[PDB]
């Protein structure tokens, strides 16, 4: 109501670069040849959801 | 005093990455067999998440 | 008492590296696609920060 | 004003060079191809900025 912007989830556009992000942010690779991650920033992100 | 929240979140489709950005992380990341087409050089079309 | 500070920078854009600073921390250490030029090798003219 | 000097900030000139640099100082690459980071030398150093 605030910020009038919304907040990005843990999505990529390949189920094979998805399992890097399951370890932590630091290691997860971000990009392929044709391919992405978005890793989140949410208040989600310290949390167990 | 149990209350809720509301978070909204963005998913991006169909997006292409820029000229500086179609790269690997090695040359030998993610190959398929030999003989077959690469399926990931393919525009991407889908999401996991 | 809660002061201020002037912290001024530099950021260089379009240099060129010398004659014995041209390599790669690999053989294969950040390759397009086969088949395609590399817009790595080229004089740079962006910057990021 | 006392030196004439000003400091560099973290910069490079890939958008892929720089996602090394955000882990720390001894992990992080400096040069490709064509490529150049500058690791920065602040009072910034050791804070959140």
């Amino acid at each position: 109501g605030l910020f009038q912007e919304a907040y990005p989830l843990t999505c990529a556009s390949d189920p094979a670069l998805l399992r890097s992000a399951r370890n932590g942010e630091a290691h997860a690779r971000e990009t392929h040849f044709a391919q992405y991650l978005v890793y989140d920033a949410s208040p989600l992100k310290g949390l167990a959801l | 005093l149990v209350g809720a929240m509301d978070l909204t979140f963005v998913l991006p489709l169909g997006l292409f990455n820029p000229v500086m950005e179609r790269f690997a992380a090695h040359a030998g990341d993610l190959v398929p067999a030999p003989g077959h087409p690469d399926p990931r050089a393919f525009p991407p079309r889908q999401l996991f998440f």
